[PDB]
């Protein structure tokens, strides 16, 4: 017959009705042979877990010995293949631990023995399967029924119980296994006590079914509330006293207290589970007739429902204003009703929003507004064809239900119709075309009539769910469904995008820094957390309500009463409960209303109807109540469960605010119709939940135990086979990991868990073989095997990889190290060529190859379906669709992008993305895989599959048990795996494939200590620099360092794309060309347009790390092949790795560059199209046509930077302290190339920036706030000047800037850098000069097109050379210049005998400690024919501070960069220890003249190896142009330094003018300056002047006396003549600088 | 030439009897908003009528133009 | 010249429809005042349910 | 000045305009009509209840 | 004369304030068939009670 128990898996709610009719009175064949072998105890079929409690196997049954050694080979292969050889003893040792525990191993054997019960009865034609045995208990199959018997008890039982019990083992096997990885591998240790003890002591209770679910039910609440009542520290928490279970369980009680006495976390973690235990028996009656109730009960009058759903009106119109105006800048068109207020008139004319009318909101009952846009009556085929069953008619309620309860229930038969009337699902609907006309079936929506055939619905219980009542869904009659998918998609796409509150949680940049702000806040103990549940969400809503805004959305879109006739439509529809063996009864082929499985008519559409218009009501509601009490809030909505972010006010505190917005939102609710109970909501300032993530202080909580323990249902849209098994295993692992699991346990887990679904389904043969099975979890997909966990980069790493690198090298692992040969390898892979190439499976997965995948499960798919779709078509939109075979078309066009020259299969498959033809296979491949299409495909020959199952499973048992070998893999598996990829693909394909090759980064880099690496590896290394001695604390605590028509879009952007980097073929022309002309763009032309991994980011703020291999990969313009993020994720797993197996990070580390062929300069090359293209193009694929209206680069770019970099530092100014410390820009400025800014001339940037700014004409405070943060080191757009002002070549290269240098005086490179971009706001002087060099046209460059000019930019220009200047020689005799070596503010003397002394020791190299100053270091760089080679240890940071100092580049010259970073002890002639050999000291002499020509009187005598030799005897040698170590900005010509003396007095007079700027750091440089001043000026220099500073009468007089009673005391300290440049300056002719004088600069001069 | 123009000249006409056929619109406007508050009563009161009986949906809205 | 401008302007027509437009702004006047007395019947049939 | 003329023509205008004004003229008075009747229905509903 | 008589004449004016009147005649037709709707109704709300 038919094939019979055709699940695998737990899909269906659990019901016992027809166990109750099989016990009484029933006729049926079958049930007779169920109670004919029942004995005489017989449990109910809801005390199913009381028997099944109670199986126990015998110890030690399966030989399962050879999975554990294979286990840890295949752990120790990929350990050893990631060169991470220290957490080596840790993974297979939990492996170890796992399969041998006595618990642990008893409940895999458990799960064994259920999963080959289940593979031996599931999809047999046979219906009765005789005695199986499960230990101590005998199972009987007899169809639908199962009787389970021990000794003498019996249950007879659905088998949707024996699968729930299958899956509680299975998922406790999971739940097990996870413990012992994740005890292993965390700083809490070993927690697998606490979950043994959990199983045990809910398996020890004795209660009735629904106290027990009840318990369970509760058991998650409870704990969270036993957390928030511990850990709340500024609310209080009654959440704990709601729950029962302290007088129920008190073991439980015990067990979850001693939880949170340990660990919080650990609590949250192992109360998250729910689906581990066993899963309710449903009471339909009970059930049914509350939901039946539910739906037609009113807890408010219809007149006041009706009262707030205007006053939700207002509120509604209020915020869609808000929106449109703020979007479109524009009032939309409104109707102002008589009595208006006068401020809106007011406002509409203006077209403004006023900052009022938030709080007045009453005021809009009398702005209608008007058509914004129009009804789109055409749903995609998206999502249209899957997710929901459907009804055809109404007529077909009979199907749902047996005939013989019809006859034993009533008395009469059915009367049901042969035929079925119409389709039961979405696709079938489309294949019979029923679907054609979708405006004619959705007119009676608008007419406000549907039809009396489609009004009905099937309410549906829900699975796997912890309610004994039940929850229901809906399934629905096809015109209702299409009305939905019409109507939340008007109101997803129009509407709610102008709702402010939905809309910051549609996008994922507000809410990434909504959920930021809110986990910093709430530590300190602001922005307190209100969580709302509304159990009667859907049931509560009521017409009343919902009619105005529902009039306001058809007025709006210009449809008549489209979104108000679902408020009225469950008045008039009939519903039924699908529950086979308890139909209603049918009076004139109708069904009769009896109040538990019929309602004619409710007052609720139901669950999940309607879900867009809710949450606008509920979020209307909720602004109401909190905008009456003044509050600032955060609306973060999930449906029924609602999150409110509330922050503090200065006047009250958080308790007393907190009820005042409990007893709003109680009160606000209760008038909508949804009353809060008070038992069901909380407010915490320690927990809340989002995006089913649970935060505890901030923290996301592990959720490794939930997820690694959840059952999928696996083999989808296919017959049950291992290939499915495994992909649904490996695809669970991956999600795991993307979603906050650490990989090693998701890695472990998995590697355990694919060895035991190979010893569910293998025989003996294969699996007491090791090595086989080591080889066979190694092959992978990638190279044709089993999909396997093993294999997968996408594990540690987020961005797009590339498999067979990993691939070749995990093989080349497994045959170094484990005793595995290659003929073993050959006989496990069978690699086949082959024989045409398939360049389809090209243009899908770029990375793939052209051979044999022989395990994959074969369902024809490209051709098989098309042609039945094509046959069995009945109507349109599939004639149309499918007129021409779309797979040949596909394959030409695959030719056809095959002639490319250089063939590059991502750019192929990216001008494969843009055509119709990929549209075409994507609407295929969703009538292939998807939700309910499984129905059909699995219908057609529902027979079949079952052989099909028996026939793969034999010819995968011959395919893994045939000893020949295929194509011997030997050279591939050899040498450098990038190489041998790009060998294997040419092999394979025919042709070379340039472009899709990544290489491994554990081959490509290698880990070291700082502790014992040489010179040679710091050439092309990475460094990290830890700041503190790392420990597993700071794993977990964050550190100081930071961390449709679009296709047309798209098609454009890629053109662009192509056209700029210079890229011309005549036949890529018009294939985009006809791309253009099949989505219906007939113009001929348009020009328009750190972070790592998530589980590695906590530690990665406490490592510093570079790029300081640019001694062979980044000290030129070519690019290579290095991925940087996946780099960067290395190395941080190596620090992860060091600190999980008990170690410590005190010393630097590096990744040192140790393959060289995987370093490849990648080929910026032209790809030429050769043959004409034969596509043609299409045009009847896209139903909605589009329509038309919907110089060098260098400078463009230049002034496109520069007007970025101006409003960056604008937005900066505007940004608050919390912001500024973030990395965001205006328009993405950090992922930039430095090199491109080397090649750009920036001479015109800074024209550019200087003319926006002067431009911009900023008011005083913005102004205030520019000179205060550039003075100071903040703002992220600073850091980047600072990056690429990193180069003194870029500095001296700027025209400007070496005519500007005489005149600022700069105390460091910063400085100059601030005074560069401020300078035109305090000085005009050169303003007057270079302001001429201004061109309109290249300010009209849009922002837009900016990457594209950059992505030009890198090619055209060139990078400069450095040049190294001269400071002081000294040696041997001569005549003495001036002895100028950093007089500005420094320790001279220091540098001179440090000179004297290298310099008559004649040492070639030198060696300074970084306890030396930096500028002592700075002169002994500069010195010619001399090496420093300075003692890092690993730490980069000293040269880096070292190198920031320098204005020339001798530091950058001089410096052996691979000797300083490999050094650490005394190796030669050192400036730094205190006493040693070959060490250079200073001693301190109180009093010497020091005789000698050159230098005038000595501080410290300098001592070397205990003795003191004579530097008093040698003088000078001439010098050569300075670096800016002499200061050139100020040198001995006064003229410049007048010009100074006159800006810096016109600097603080203007700045006292500037509204909340304080000038005091201001005035301190310019104190500075008239220090250099008082050198001078020859009057008495007084140390402290009292320096009154005050405005008389619009003009600042600033003077030591104060001359008037207004002027401001300053108190100045410090002056005195230090340097010897006063000597110097001392000129001739006194009176000049008094010559062009302003009076108050002559009142400076004299003091007093 | 100038009489003939001041006789055939009718801007100010013109400007009156647009301005009052935008007088009528917003009255027409205004009659519709309280049209459909009626509107949401009546089916209101007939959709709590129909719970539980076979009354039939009856139509709202006349006809979708052409 | 003349009489094709005469032809082209009616003056009169003109002052004939400005004042049918005035009698049917007081038609729109008195249905928004019985639109506003059956306003107010069927909220007195709506307040007493 | 023959197409100046042409553009000059307004005498199909007003008349179709008057038409136009003529019969919303016609369709207030019909519902007019209606408002009364719809008003002599919803009297009856404190009669019956 | 010339500008003068370019300030006589408008037939765009004329055109657009002839479909401003038409469509408010359409509104006054989906009124009236509106109310007929709404009129059904509160006959059968009548035979109702
Ligand atoms: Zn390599
Ligand atoms: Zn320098």
């Amino acid at each position: 017959a038919g094939i019979n128990r055709t699940d695998q898996s737990l899909k269906n709610p659990l019901l016992g009705t027809e166990v109750s009719f099989c016990l009484k009175s029933s006729s049926l064949p079958h049930h007779v042979r169920a109670l004919g072998q029942i004995k005489a105890r017989n449990l109910a079929s809801c005390d199913y877990y009381l028997l099944f409690r109670q199986v126990v196997l015998p110890p030690e049954v399966y030989p399962i010995g050879v999975l554990i050694r294979a286990a840890e080979a295949i752990l120790t292969v990929i350990v050893s293949a990631w060169k991470l050889e220290h957490m080596t003893k840790t993974l297979y040792s939990s492996v170890r631990y796992a399969l041998t525990n006595p618990r642990v191993r008893a409940q895999l054997e458990l799960h064994i023995a259920y999963q080959r019960i289940v593979g031996q009865v599931s999809y047999s034609r046979e219906a009765d399967i005789g005695p199986k045995r499960l230990g101590n208990m005998s199972l009987q199959f007899v169809q639908s029924l199962v009787i389970a018997t021990i000794d003498t008890t019996s249950c007879l039982m659905t088998y949707n119980h024996f699968l729930a019990a299958a899956d509680t083992a299975k998922s406790r096997c999971h739940l097990l296994i996870a413990s012992v990885v994740q005890g292993a591998l965390w700083e809490q240790g070993s927690f697998l006590d606490h979950i043994i003890n959990l199983i045990d002591t809910i398996d020890s209770i004795n209660l009735p079914h629904d106290d027990y679910f009840t318990i369970i039910k509760s058991i998650s609440p409870y704990s969270q509330g036993l957390v928030m009542g511990r850990h709340n520290v500024s609310v209080s928490s009654d959440f704990a006293s709601v729950f029962t279970i302290p007088e129920s369980c008190p073991q439980l009680d015990s067990l979850l207290k001693k939880l949170l006495q340990l660990d919080p976390v650990l609590l949250l973690m192992v109360s998250s589970v729910q689906k581990s235990w066993y899963f309710p028996e449903i009471r339909m009656v009970d059930g049914s007739r509350e939901q039946l109730h539910k739906m037609r009960v009113e807890l408010e009058t219809p007149q006041a429902l009706l009262s707030y759903g205007h006053t939700l009106l207002s509120i509604f119109r209020a915020e869609f204003i808000k929106g449109y105006v703020s979007k479109n800048a524009k009032w939309p068109p409104v109707h102002l009703l008589p009595g208006c207020d006068k401020s809106i008139k007011n406002a509409r004319e203006l077209g403004r929003w006023s900052p009022a009318f938030d709080r007045r909101w009453q005021l809009f009952a009398k702005v209608v507004i008007l058509r914004i846009a129009d009804l789109d009556m055409d749903p995609d085929f998206n999502d249209i064809v899957s997710d929901k069953a459907i009804i055809s008619s109404r007529r077909d309620w009979v199907f749902e239900y047996n005939a013989a309860a019809f006859w034993k229930k009533y008395g009469e038969r059915l009367e049901r119709p042969p035929a079925r009337s119409g389709p039961s699902r979405l696709v079938n609907a489309l294949i019979d075309g029923r679907l054609d006309n979708i405006p004619a079936l959705l007119e009676p929506f608008y007419r406000g009539a549907v039809e009396f055939e489609d009004r009905l619905t099937v309410l549906v219980p829900k699975e796997k769910e912890l309610k004994v009542k039940g929850r229901f869904f809906s399934k629905q009659t096809l015109a209702i469904r299409i009305y939905q998918v019409v109507a939340e998609a008007a109101l997803k796409n129009e509407v709610m995008p102008y709702l402010k509150t939905h809309s910051m949680t549609m996008s994922s940049t507000a809410l990434t820094h909504l959920l930021n702000r809110l986990s910093h806040t709430i530590t300190k103990g602001d922005s307190f957390v209100i969580n709302l549940d509304y159990s009667s969400w859907c049931n509560g809503f009521r017409p009343e309500l919902q009619a105005p805004i529902c009039r306001q959305l058809d007025q709006m879109f210009n449809c008549g009463y489209f979104f108000r006739t679902g408020c009225t439509l469950p008045c008039f529809t009939t519903f039924i409960i699908q529950d086979r063996f308890n139909p209603p009864y049918s009076f004139r082929g109708e069904p009769v209303e009896d109040g538990v499985t019929c309602a004619v008519g409710t007052k609720t559409m139901g669950e999940g109807m309607r879900q867009k218009l809710w949450t606008i009501l509920t979020s209307c509601w909720e602004i109401i109540a909190l905008r009456e009490i003044n509050v600032t809030f955060n609306i973060l909505g999930q449906g029924d469960n609602q999150t409110i972010i509330i922050h503090k006010s200065a006047s009250q505190n958080n308790q007393l605010l907190a009820e005042r917005a409990l007893g709003a939102l109680y009160k606000h609710a209760r008038l909508a119709g949804h009353n809060l109970k008070v038992e069901e909501c909380w407010v915490s300032d320690c927990l809340y939940e989002y995006g089913k993530k649970l935060f505890f202080r901030g923290v996301p909580v592990p959720g490794c135990l939930k997820q690694l323990s959840r059952v999928t249902d696996s083999t989808g849209e296919l017959f049950p086979n291992l290939y499915s098994k495994l992909a649904c295993l490996t695809s669970s692992c991956l999600s795991a990991a993307m979603a906050d699991t650490s990989p090693w346990v998701a890695l472990a887990t998995g590697v355990c868990l694919y060895l035991i679904e190979l010893y569910v389904e293998l025989p003996p043969a294969i699996m007491q073989d090791e090595s086989l099975l080591t080889t066979l979890c190694l092959v992978g997909p990638s190279i044709g095997g089993l999909p396997t966990p093993a294999t997968l980069p996408s594990v540690f790493f987020r961005g797009m990889s590339d498999p067979l690198p990993f691939q070749l090298a995990l093989l080349q692992t497994l045959i170094k190290t484990t005793g595995v040969t290659c003929s073993l390898v050959n006989r496990v892979v069978k690699l086949r060529i082959a024989p045409y190439p398939d360049w389809l499976s090209l243009v899908t997965d770029p990375t793939s190859l052209n051979i044999a995948q022989v395990y994959r499960p074969e369902r024809q798919i490209r051709r098989w379906i098309e042609e039945a779709i094509a046959t069995s078509s009945h109507s349109s939109r599939i004639a149309t669709f499918f007129q021409q075979p779309l797979t040949e078309m596909a394959q030409l066009l695959a030719r056809d992008l095959s002639t490319m020259m250089p063939l590059r299969p991502r750019d192929m498959s990216a001008l494969f993305a843009l055509s119709n033809v990929a549209y075409g296979l994507s609407i295929i491949d969703l009538f292939q895989k998807s939700s309910t299409v499984v129905s059909a495909s699995q219908a057609v020959h529902i027979e079949d599959v079952a052989l099909e199952s028996v026939r793969y499973k034999e010819s995968i048992i011959q395919g893994l048990l045939d000893t020949t070998e295929g194509y011997n893999m030997q050279p591939y598996l050899e040498g450098c795996t990038y190489l041998a990829a790009k060998q294997l693909r040419r092999l394979t394909w025919g042709r070379d494939l340039v472009g899709v090759t990544m290489p491994f980064v554990a081959e490509q880099f290698h880990p070291h200590s700082s502790v014992g690496a040489k010179a040679e590896l710091y050439l092309d290394a990475i460094i990290y620099c830890p700041q503190e001695t790392l420990r597993s604390h700071h794993l977990t605590t964050r550190g100081d360092q930071p961390l449709a028509a679009n296709l047309v879009k798209d098609t454009l952007v890629l053109h662009q794309w192509y056209k700029v980097r210079k890229v011309t073929d005549p036949h890529l022309n018009t294939l985009m060309a006809r791309f253009l002309l099949e989505k219906g763009y007939t113009s001929d032309a348009r020009p328009s347009i750190q972070g790592l991994t998530g589980y590695v980011n906590i530690l990665s703020t406490w490592l510093r790390f570079s790029s300081d291999y640019l001694h062979s990969f980044s000290k030129s313009s070519d690019d290579y092949t290095i991925h940087f993020q996946h780099v960067f994720t290395y190395g941080c797993l190596y620090a992860d790795s060091v600190i999980r197996s008990g170690g410590v990070i005190s010393t630097p580390y590096l990744l040192s560059a140790s393959c060289k062929t995987c370093f490849e300069k990648i080929d910026s090359e032209e790809f030429v199209l050769a043959c004409e293209p034969q596509y043609r193009g299409a045009e009847w694929l896209i139903t909605k046509p589009v329509t038309v209206p919907e110089f060098d680069p260098c400078v463009s770019a230049s002034y496109c930077l520069g007007i970025l970099i101006g409003k960056s530092f604008l937005v900066d100014i505007r940004a608050s302290g919390q912001d500024i410390m973030e990395q965001r820009t205006w328009a993405n400025l950090e992922r930039f190339s430095i090199s491109d800014m080397q090649k750009l001339p920036w001479s015109i940037v800074i024209r550019s920036l200087w003319r926006f700014l002067i431009g911009a004409r900023l008011l005083q405070f913005e102004k205030a706030g520019l000179i205060r943060m550039l003075y100071a080191a903040t703002g992220p757009t600073f850091s980047f000047l600072m990056k690429v002002f990193q180069d003194s070549a870029l500095l001296m290269d700027c025209a400007p800037l070496d005519r500007l240098s005489p005149r600022i005086n700069f105390h460091s490179r910063g400085d100059l850098v601030a005074k560069l971009v401020l300078l035109p706001f305090i000085n005009p002087g050169i303003v007057e000069i270079e302001v001429s060099g201004i061109n309109s046209k290249y300010h009209a460059v849009s922002e837009a097109n900016m990457d594209l000019y950059i992505a030009a930019a890198k090619s055209v220009g060139v990078k400069p050379t450095q040049f190294v200047e001269e400071t002081n020689d000294f040696t041997a005799r001569g005549h003495h210049h001036g002895c100028y070596s950093l007089s500005w503010s420094k320790s001279r003397n220091q540098s001179q005998v440090l000179k004297m002394v290298v310099r008559k020791l004649k040492l070639c190299v030198l060696y300074i400690y970084p306890t030396v100053d930096p500028a002592v270091a700075l002169d002994l760089c500069h010195l010619p024919a001399l090496t420093i080679i300075l003692v890092l240890g690993g730490d980069p940071a000293y040269y880096e501070r070292l190198l920031e100092m320098d204005l020339c580049g001798a530091v950058s010259s001089r410096v052996d960069i691979p000797h300083s970073l490999a050094a650490r002890t005394h190796k030669g002639f050192t400036i730094g220890p205190d006493t040693g050999p070959g060490v250079i000291r200073l001693d301190k002499l109180e009093s010497v003249c020091y005789a000698h020509p050159c230098l005038e009187e000595l501080e410290f005598n300098a001592y070397l190896d205990s003795e003191l030799v004579d530097i008093s005897d040698m003088c000078c040698l001439p010098l050569a142009t300075p670096c800016k170590a002499l200061f050139r900005p100020i040198y001995r010509s006064l003229q410049s330094f007048r010009l100074a003396l006159m800006d810096n007095y016109s600097f603080v007079m203007d700045l006292i003018l500037i509204r909340g700027l304080d000038i005091r750091p201001h005035l301190e440089e310019f104190d500075e300056l008239l220090v250099v001043g008082q050198h001078i000026l020859g009057q008495p220099v007084l140390v402290e002047v009292v320096y009154y500073v005050g405005v008389v009468g619009k003009r600042p007089v600033l003077a030591r006396h104060p001359w008037s009673a207004d002027l401001k005391r300053i108190t100045v300290g410090g002056r005195a003549p230090c340097p010897s440049a006063a000597r110097l300056r001392d000129e001739d002719c006194q009176g000049s600088l008094l010559v062009g004088l302003p009076a108050g600069l002559t009142q400076l001069l004299i003091i007093d | 030439t100038i009489q003939t123009a001041q006789r055939c000249d009718h801007s100010d006409s013109i400007r009156i009897l647009g301005e009052n056929i935008k007088i009528l619109d917003r009255s027409m406007k205004t009659m519709m908003e309280t049209m459909k508050l009626m509107m949401e009563k009546v089916d209101l009161l007939y959709a709590s009528t129909a719970v539980g009986t076979s009354a039939p949906m009856l139509p709202s809205h006349p006809a979708p133009p052409r």
